[PDB]
RNA sequence: CAUUGGUGAGCAGCGAAGGAUUUGGUGGAUUACUAGCUAAUAGCAAUCUAUUUCAAAGAAUUCAAACUUGGGGGAAUGCCUUGUUGA
């Protein structure tokens, strides 16, 4: 149950820092703010590392063996991670702002640019155990005068080429014996050297600067002493160079400028191979594959990530996230993609397993407040601040209905009928609940009776009653259908935000501004029980506020809650950085998760460092934005009293940490929470956490495989269930033969039935034994499918992942073979004569 | 932050300007500080005007003029991004150059922008005053020093001093 | 735009416009975003719209 | 002994152990290298941060260390290790078997005095190099020349000479020639320390009775003599900031300051360090500073500073006394209890037998802080009793921390040795709390627990009575009376529903907690001494008296495992965080690790000191153990977080041992089975024209016109393995016998041998673009031979029931590419025969169709209605 | 007769060579522990100087550069652009 680990981070493909490819250019490592996401683009799946920096990260590398990673944030706090175990080895604090870190090609060293010092360290072994201090220093080189902007190793790990903000670029040798091979600096530039690269045979050096020159350096005579033989210029006037890379095997210089435009050149010739644009924001990052066939770009401002093959001109992916803007989320009816409604006005359908956005929808002129699915995965209704509830058909990707009121008010919550006849939506400035029909697009009625803004709505999925809840401390139950027109008010203690309905529609749990969760029966409208939830909340102290976190009244309540799909738990979160999940029958806290440990966000620390408080204000309230290098981020475009508007540059304050919507997954034991860093996705995996179920002294792994070898298959399977080890359940499940699948499946006891159903679900999504798993499913449903029917909500998140296996892999396979059957029949039954 | 130090024209007063926000006008040989103000934006340079009584600070963008005890007297709408301030004390002109490529003279007595001059060489990297004739030498990113006067809209002289910037 | 971002987007919307938008007949593979996968493979016009 | 799960990481909690430290002056800053048992630790004397700890533990304890600028020389059992930044640069084996016990460095020479009064001189090789490396000579002090060597010093401006302080005499050698230049007169009593003064050619000697001599080594006189009666002098240092003071340091634990100019005595710091652990073992003025670093054997390193004088004109006669500056410390006696304070493995509470409770930091040693014992005021207004002169609490036997309500009310509940009530502590403020929790049966506290909500704290007394207090107010809520002998463990379920108590009458009691009832009662076979509950798996382990561990789950009240194997009493034990192993440490000097799923013992460590405490970190990162001797907490890391350990039973099916099961490729050959690869390969191969038409950019990229044609071919020398970069291996048909592709050659050879298994391996191998390109160009003209070779390739391939979504999508690609020729010369015999046997094997795939039909219709009926 | 109002006088009870309340200063923490300085593949740290100089490398018709302005109306004298006149 309650041992949810951090699994994934949907949204925000890229935030800040350098993009890296793997050695086999399959995965790309992209910095989300303090995490690191790894997208495998071939096996279409993705994860996010569980470790966390205290600030937004700025530099990334992993060595060519793919075996260990090092990530540095924007004040030098590096973290070294064992890659294939996903578990952090060491934390090392370089003391100052590190521009780039880079491993060696041969792997044994790395080198990083900390200010004006190039410092070369030697890599620890992955198979050596942990030490107190595994990093051994090779050298620290100081030749530069201002900060270093880049590193480039040679092909053989012998020389290292650093580019400085001071207008030169130096070449350094690794060992002391070749000091006289690398003693030259490369002057001649007008602005910041943004890159310095070797050619393939290391007999040319190309040095590209900020203003748009690229110099070619060769070892000739006018002895031989590293002349510059040629200068090429990009001639981009208002734009200037932001990130360069060079793949020397295929001779490819990729440059990304400060106007979105990337041009890529073939370098000793300097011929424009291609030139196009990511967008309008500057291109902060370029990286190239190891074969040089893929290029990955990143623009930090809208947070967008490209990888683009350039031989074929075709975007491998062109994605874009959302920082500090997600007003809601909703899982699909098969919990395979999350639909996210975001403040810049758009809906995005994020695939979960591969972390990329499938479709996006922008027909709202202003911010979208709420998204909710309907008609079982066909339509998706969304209500917005421009005064529209509009329906989206996810089959033809169209907006087929737009519902407006006659009053032009901005809707802040919506709720759809089960059989999607009726859509209701409630505002934060009108006190009515607008009820439109979906077939005829008209306004069916307007339910009045609240005396405060309708904060949250829901429709009961079974008996179709409408539970609304508003800031007049009142929840209110409307029987709309069938001659009644009945209203039932329930008073509560303080003003309700976040109502959620039980899955079977018997009960409804509200959150209140006291920070309590009150669970009401609907039919006899009494309080079945409350949870006191204001002391188990982590409310941080902001940098600008003058009152402690113990005394702050800002975020000690939950503004969004969701029941579990069996109806026994509640996940909840708000404008604080703790998401808490409770179980309702005992009314106790199961677990409380910290949504972020970033200090670049605001409401994180409860206790701020008193070294930053000075004799005039904190030191994180001084705007050091006039010390910036260039005008486009020296500009202060933050018009004054703006909270939650648009465009994060127009706010002047650090982004607060907050959760706007939580959801339990309809198929597999997970929840998702829409934080500011992204859609945090938490789930339990059962490869770890030995959690047996009434075993005894004689039930063992060896005893299970002995009963399997002496082929009592029912005994072996229920011994595997009692151990509750997933590899044992898998091993016995594949050792049972097909003739006595239906005997075993009829004789599994009634308590181990949801175990085998959820195992077959989360196994058969990915495993290749399609006919075996459908044999098991047919045996189990024919054997005990009356028990499932009458214990519906027990098997409601296990049977719903079974028909995420049937309709999404098995029915697709059947569609392909049915196409082959009818093409065969037509191609051999007719007459193609002349 | 890093403190830009300016004295008065006699040796009496000192005016320090921290890079984070901290400006202070003081008598450095008494122990008398007579203005101390933490303007929370990144101040760059500061000068006195004609006494210890008025001092001009080059803040995040706008140049401000404060009086003896630190009260704000003026916010210069021109002088868009000063980095280098200076004062011509016989002529009563506050001279200003910065990240705009413009050199501006502000007559301090009457309160009137005497000249805006396009340097036309990008941001100004160094700036000094020739105390003998009050022509201002600027130093650009070409390694070009350029001698300016508020009468002529061009430099009186252009010297090729260095490579790189100055 | 800047009145709404100043007014902290509590505002009141503009009334209405029954506009007219056409849509070409195109696969919803091509009406998607760039990633290795897809989500639906129907056509953007219905049978009765054809 | 070596382990396989746990590797040693660091012994945290040590500052010094009473070896005299050493001080080194990089530049104008000072570091302080102190010995802690078997490693040294380098401290930044400006702020007492821990810079470096030495990398490898020495074989025996470091007995004498010193330091020049970047290098730290450290002498243990026979040899001298020359370290730099912790990493050892050189190791000088001495050519004796006697222990080296003093050393001095000057110029080129490293001088190592052993305990047979022999002195080994080492020389630099060529005098630019960094540390003395070669053997030079050996000096020997016989009984005639002097007594036992007590120090080895080099006082300055003495050209390659050495001052050797013997116990009765002060010798002076020339170390280049090996001469004995000078031998003093006999001293009337035994000199226990010495120190070269910052005045020229004067040493300072300090005797066993309280004498400080100022020996002028160039005249051989004593210049002056200071007498500190009944005081054994253990350190000496001088002040060099422009005042002429002297800091002598007495093994009673005192530090006495003498103004040498006017012969006064300035101040005396009394009980600066404990006498029972050695007194002050080193004190030294950081030179040119008015601060003095002292350090004792009580695992403590202090600094004291002399403030400037208060008199503005005299100054030198009104000397303000030395005050306290920074200081690091640890436990003076080896800890008794250990707990991890948070799930981030950041802080750990550790309580010792010197009756202090510290909170040590695993992440930075300068965050360690002793949790204060300063009491609150009583609630009503009554006086608080107890002694007037304060002492610490009795030493801690148990403690229990649940930081769910941390910062709101009290968080730790602790149980002290031989007193009838628990105390509370506050971990956020790091102090004691306002409540003591009494047992109310007049019996000592044997076990504490507290609920995971942080509301209730449970006391189990040694007369069998479990009392349940609130933590916020501290008022007695409930009182269970089931045991009649002592209650040695209490724990409560994670949802506050079933609590479990175990006592040493040998019964385990299972109580409901919401209702007050008991559910059951289990009588074991021995008295029970400790219980550790695992709260997610609902399994608790009881360390019995017959030397077993009984693992029993709380839901059903069954003994489910019984781990035998300990030869003596179990001192401690702790679950793994995931609930899979359990680590026990027992009085037979062993630490075992039991995989409780398989029941057996994974691991065994023979450790020399008996580990009295074992704790896993609450995320499975560290194991912290605590032994009978040693003031630190020995921290290990489990290697089973970066590798996988085999659950194979030690004493004295590789998949099931390594807890894996790699699922077999296909279960039976009569079963349809997809391909081991991405699921999206079928959809990509079916739709890769419209997917790539999506993937196009919106407008053409502005390229250049003077672009080379063969640009894709003009690479250099990370190779490309695409289908366009294919090379032929080693008379005009479309693909000759020198120009045949690997696909066409394998297709033709499979057409000869009627077995296209290598062909199908090749197709399943390469990429969607290459699959499309190979099915695209299949010689669809004159005999249609290669098309029917591909058709019966797919027929043979899908006859074997593997990869069959790939064989169906390959057939769709064939029918889509050139099904126009198959439709046109339909009625051709070869094409119609190949398609007829393809349909003959393909007609039996309606199994999958009516299988997914049944599962869909029945699952929808079952789910809705 | 209440005061869940001020100010006092005392008990019971609490109660180990005293107790209560307020305040100045300093130290450690408040992010995860790889040492100082410089001209840095090494020097120094008691010193950089009486080798610190030479050579080599190094100069975009970009010989373009306010992305930086509160609104309405002007701009004599300026200033900008373009034309032009005389040299």
């Amino acid at each position: 149950k309650s041992d949810f680990k951090f699994s994934n981070l949907l949204g925000t493909v890229y935030r800040q820092g350098n993009i890296t490819f793997s050695d086999d250019g399959k995965q790309l490592l992209s910095p989300v703010g303090n995490r690191v996401s790894v997208f495998d683009l071939i096996n279409n799946k993705s994860f996010t590392f569980e470790y966390e920096h205290r600030k937004n990260i700025a530099a990334i590398d992993l060595n060519k063996q793919g075996t260990l990673l090092i990530s540095i944030d924007e004040d030098g706090r590096a973290i070294l991670v064992n890659f294939k175990a996903r578990n952090v080895l060491h934390h090392f604090n370089f003391k100052e702002k590190c521009s780039a870190v880079k491993f060696s090609p041969d792997g044994r060293l790395f080198a990083l640019a900390s200010g004006r010092f190039l410092q070369i360290w030697k890599t620890p072994d992955v198979n050596k155990d942990r030490q107190f201090a595994p990093f051994v220093r090779h050298r620290v080189h100081a030749g530069h005068f201002q900060d270093i902007t880049s590193l480039t190793w040679s092909q053989d790990s012998r020389f290292i080429l650093t580019t400085s903000k001071d207008l030169s670029a130096k070449i350094w040798s690794v060992d002391s014996e070749e000091k006289n091979l690398a003693a030259t600096t490369f002057n001649g530039h007008r602005d910041y050297v943004m890159g310095a690269f070797f050619s393939h045979d290391q007999e040319k050096i190309y040095t590209v600067s900020k203003d748009g020159a690229v110099f070619v350096w060769e070892f000739t005579k006018r002895k031989y002493s590293w002349r510059i033989t040629k200068k090429h210029f990009f001639y981009a006037n208002q734009a200037k160079v932001k990130c360069v890379t060079f793949h020397p095997a295929t001779r490819l210089l990729a440059v990304g400028f400060t106007s979105g435009e990337f041009r890529l050149y073939d370098l000793p010739d300097f011929t424009l191979i291609q030139q196009l644009s990511m967008g309008q924001n500057p291109v902060n990052t370029v990286s190239v594959n190891q074969t040089g066939e893929w290029l990955a770009f990143g623009s930090s401002k809208l947070g967008q990530l490209l990888v683009y093959e350039w031989q074929s001109e075709s975007y491998i992916l062109k994605q874009q996230g959302h920082f500090d803007s997600t007003n809601s989320l909703a899982y699909s009816p098969d919990g395979s993609r999350v639909v996210t409604a975001s403040e810049d006005g758009k809906i995005k359908v994020w695939d979960i397993t591969s972390g990329f956005c499938l479709a996006t929808f922008e027909e709202h002129t202003s911010s979208v407040t709420a998204v909710q699915f309907a008609k079982r995965g066909q339509v998706m209704f969304s209500s917005s601040l421009d005064g529209t509830v509009r329906a989206w058909d996810l089959i033809r990707y169209r907006n087929f209905r737009t519902f407006t009121g006659t009053e032009r008010i901005q809707f802040n919550c919506l709720a759809v009928d089960p059989s999607g006849e009726v859509v209701c939506a409630g505002s934060l400035d009108n006190f009515d609940i607008h009820v439109w029909s979906v077939q005829t697009g008209q306004l069916l009625d307007a339910l009045s009776g609240h005396e405060g803004p309708v904060s949250c709505l829901s429709f009961s999925q079974e008996n179709s009653v409408l539970a609304s809840a508003s800031w007049d401390k009142t929840i209110r139950i409307w029987s709309i259908f069938g001659r009644s027109q009945q209203v039932e008010p329930i008073e509560v203690y303080s003003d309700v935000l976040a109502l959620s309905m039980r899955p079977d529609g018997k009960e409804v749990a509200v959150s209140t501004l006291k920070g309590q969760i009150s669970i009401f029966n609907i039919e006899d409208a009494k309080q079945v029980g409350n949870i006191d939830c204001r002391k188990d909340i982590i409310s941080g102290r902001f940098n600008q506020d003058r009152f402690t976190a113990k005394n702050s009244e800002r975020s000690k309540f939950f503004t969004t809650i969701h029941y579990s799909f069996d109806g026994m738990a509640i996940v909840a979160g708000g404008n604080n950085n703790s998401i808490c999940l409770y179980d309702v029958p005992n009314e106790v806290l199961l677990k409380r998760f910290i949504v972020s440990r970033n200090m670049a966000l605001n409401g994180t620390l409860e206790f701020l460092n008193s070294k930053k408080m000075t004799e005039a204000g904190s030191l994180d309230l001084i705007d050091d934005a006039g010390e910036n290098s260039d005008l486009e981020d020296r500009i202060d475009n933050s018009l004054p009293g703006s909270q939650r508007g648009g465009d994060l540059s127009t706010r002047k304050m650090r982004p607060e940490v907050r959760v706007t919507s939580v959801q339990f997954s309809p198929t597999a034991n997970a929840f998702a929470a829409a934080s500011t860093e992204g859609l945090l996705i938490y789930s339990t995996n059962d490869t770890i956490l030995f959690d047996p179920f009434d075993l005894d002294v004689d039930v063992t792994p060896h005893s299970t495989v002995e009963a399997l070898r002496e082929k009592q298959f029912l005994n072996a399977l229920v011994m595997a269930f009692r151990l509750n080890e997933e590899y044992l359940i898998n091993k016995v499940y594949e050792a049972i033969p097909i003739k006595e699948i239906p005997l075993v499946a009829s004789n599994i006891p009634a308590i181990y039935l949801p175990r085998i159903l959820k195992f077959i679900g989360d196994f058969a999504i990915e495993s290749q034994h399609i006919e075996f798993n459908l044999i098991w499913i047919k045996a189990l449903l024919s054997a005990s499918g009356g028990y499932i029917n009458e214990h519906k909500y027990l098997f409601s998140t296990a049977m719903r992942s079974i028909q995420r296996f049937i309709v999404r892999v098995a029915k697709e396979v059947v569609n392909t073979t049915t196409d082959n059957k009818y093409t065969y029949r037509f191609l051999v039954s007719t007459d193609g004569s002349m | 932050g890093p403190y830009h130090i300016k004295y008065a024209k006699n040796g009496t007063h000192l005016l320090i300007t921290g890079r984070k926000g901290h400006v202070a006008s003081m008598d450095w040989r008494k122990g008398q500080l007579r203005a101390e103000l933490f303007l929370n934006e990144t101040c760059h340079s500061a000068t006195y005007l004609q006494n210890e009584q008025y001092f001009a600070v080059a803040q995040k963008k706008y140049t401000f003029i404060y009086d003896h005890e630190g009260t704000e007297l003026h916010r210069l709408k021109q002088h868009i991004e000063a980095r280098h301030l200076d004062f011509l004390p016989y002529h009563y002109l506050l001279v200003t150059a910065g990240e705009t490529g413009w050199l501006k003279y502000h007559d301090v007595s009457t309160g009137q922008l005497v000249s805006e001059l396009r340097t036309k060489a990008g941001p100004t990297m160094a700036m000094a005053q020739n105390p003998w004739n009050a022509v201002m030498h600027l130093g650009h990113s070409n390694g070009t020093v350029s001698l300016w006067s508020p009468s002529m809209p061009e430099p009186l002289v252009k010297l090729l001093s260095a490579r790189g910037p100055v | 735009y800047k009145l709404d971002v100043l007014s902290s987007v509590h505002f009141v919307p503009k009334p209405a416009s029954t506009s007219l938008e056409i849509r070409v007949e195109t696969p919803t593979i091509s009406m998607e975003d760039a990633q290795p996968l897809y989500m639906s493979n129907a056509s953007s016009l219905a049978p009765q719209e054809i | 002994k070596n382990s396989k799960i746990f590797s040693p990481f660091r012994i945290i909690g040590n500052v010094s152990n009473g070896v005299p430290f050493a001080t080194g002056t990089l530049g104008s800053t000072f570091y302080i290298v102190t010995c802690v048992g078997k490693t040294f630790q380098i401290y930044d004397a400006n702020t007492l941060h821990l810079l470096f700890v030495s990398e490898k533990e020495t074989p025996s304890s470091i007995v004498a260390l010193s330091a020049h600028f970047h290098y730290v020389y450290a002498a243990y059992e026979n040899k001298v290790g020359i370290y730099k930044r912790g990493i050892e640069e050189h190791l000088l084996e001495l050519e004796t078997d006697a222990n080296v016990e003093h050393l001095c460095i000057f110029g080129d020479y490293l001088c190592a005095s052993t305990d047979d009064n022999s002195i080994f001189i080492y020389k630099k090789s060529d005098p630019q190099d960094k540390y003395p490396s070669e053997f030079y000579t050996k000096l020997t002090v016989t009984e005639i020349q002097g007594g036992e060597i007590v120090s080895l010093q080099h006082l300055a401006t003495y050209l390659n000479k050495l001052t050797v302080v013997t116990k009765s005499n002060v010798l002076l050698f020339n170390v280049r020639t090996g001469k004995l230049v000078f031998t003093s007169n006999e001293f009337p009593d035994q000199i226990t320390t010495a120190e070269p003064a910052p005045v020229l050619d004067i040493i300072a000697l300090g005797t066993v009775t309280g004498e400080v001599i100022m020996f002028n080594m160039r005249k051989g006189k004593r210049i002056r003599t200071i007498k500190i009666p009944q005081s054994r002098i253990s350190s000496l240092s001088f002040r060099t900031d422009g005042s002429s003071h002297l800091s002598v340091g007495t093994s009673s634990g005192d530090l006495i300051f003498y103004d040498l100019d006017r012969r006064s005595r300035i101040h005396v710091l009394k009980n600066i360090h404990r006498e029972s652990y050695g007194g002050v073992t080193q004190a030294t003025f950081l030179n040119g500073q008015p601060i003095i670093v002292t350090s004792g054997g009580d695992n403590s390193l202090k600094e004291y500073v002399f403030d400037p004088s208060l008199s503005q004109g005299s100054g030198d006669v009104v000397v303000q006394p030395p005050r306290y500056l920074r200081s690091r410390g640890g436990h003076s006696q080896p800890p008794s209890y250990i707990a991890f304070a948070d799930s981030q493995s950041h802080f750990m509470l550790s309580a010792s037998k010197d009756r202090s409770l510290w909170s040590f930091s695993l992440r930075k040693d300068a965050q360690s802080q002793e949790m204060s014992q300063r009491l609150h005021k009583k609630q009503d207004g009554g006086r608080v009793g107890g002694s007037t002169i304060k002492s610490k609490f009795p030493e801690i036997v148990a403690l229990a921390i649940e930081n769910a309500r941390i910062g709101e009310w009290e968080n730790i509940i602790t149980a002290h040795k031989d007193e009838k009530f628990a105390r509370t502590w506050d971990m956020r403020n790091k102090r004691v709390g306002r409540w003591t929790f009494d047992t109310t049966d007049d019996g000592f506290v044997k076990s504490v627990a507290m609920s995971q909500c942080g509301n209730f704290g449970f006391i189990g007394s040694s007369n069998g009575s479990i009392t349940i207090y609130n933590m916020q107010s501290g008022i007695l809520r409930k009182k269970y009376k089931l045991h009649k002998r002592a209650v040695t463990g209490i724990s409560l379920d994670g949802m506050n529903r079933k609590m479990v108590s175990c006592g040493l009458d040998g019964i385990v009691g299972f109580y409901d907690f919401n209702k007050s009832t008991l559910l059951g009662k289990l009588k074991l076979d021995a008295p029970i001494t400790a219980m550790v509950y695992h709260r997610s798996s609902d399994l608790f382990a009881l360390a019995l008296d017959d030397l077993s561990i009984v693992v029993i789950d709380a839901v059903t009240q069954r003994v489910v495992r019984q781990l035998w194997g300990h030869s003596n009493r179990i001192t401690a034990f702790d679950f793994s965080p995931e609930g899979r192993w359990i680590v026990s440490a027992s009085l037979d000097s062993t630490i075992r690790t039991w995989d409780l799923p398989t029941g057996g013992c994974i691991d065994g460590i023979i450790v020399d000191n008996v580990a009295t405490n074992v704790k896993f970190s609450p995320n499975g990162d560290l194991l912290a153990t605590t032994h009978v001797t040693g003031n630190g907490i020995c921290i290990w890391t489990n290697r089973a977080q970066f590798k996988t350990v085999s659950t194979r039973t030690i004493d004295e099916l590789n998949d099931i041992d390594f807890n894996t099961y790699t699922s077999l490729e296909q279960i039976d050959k009569e079963l349809l089975t997809l391909s081991i690869g991405p699921r999206s390969k079928m959809n990509t191969l079916l739709h890769l024209d419209v997917i790539r038409k999506r993937s196009k950019p919106k407008e053409a990229p502005k390229k250049s016109e003077k672009l080379p044609f063969f640009l894709q071919l003009s690479g250099e020398k990370s190779v490309r393995e695409g289908i366009a970069h294919e090379t032929p291996e080693e008379f005009k048909v479309t693909g000759r016998l020198g120009f045949e592709s690997h696909f066409t050659k394998q297709l033709r050879e499979g057409s000869q041998s009627k077995d296209y298994s290598s062909l199908l391996a090749t197709l399943i191998n390469f990429s969607p673009a290459a699959v499309d390109l190979e099915i695209r160009s299949l010689n669809s003209f004159e005999p249609f031979d290669e098309i029917v070779w591909f058709i019966d390739a797919l027929t043979q391939g899908l006859k074997s029931n593997k990869n069959f979504e790939l064989y169906e999508t390959f057939m769709s690609l064939l029918f889509k590419a050139h099904g126009d020729v198959i439709h046109a010369n339909n009625k051709n015999q070869d094409i119609a025969s190949a398609l007829q046997n393809w349909e003959d094997v393909h007609k039996k795939e309606d199994r999958l169709d009516d299988l997914v039909k049944f599962c869909m219709g029945v699952a929808a009926f079952v789910t809705t209605a």
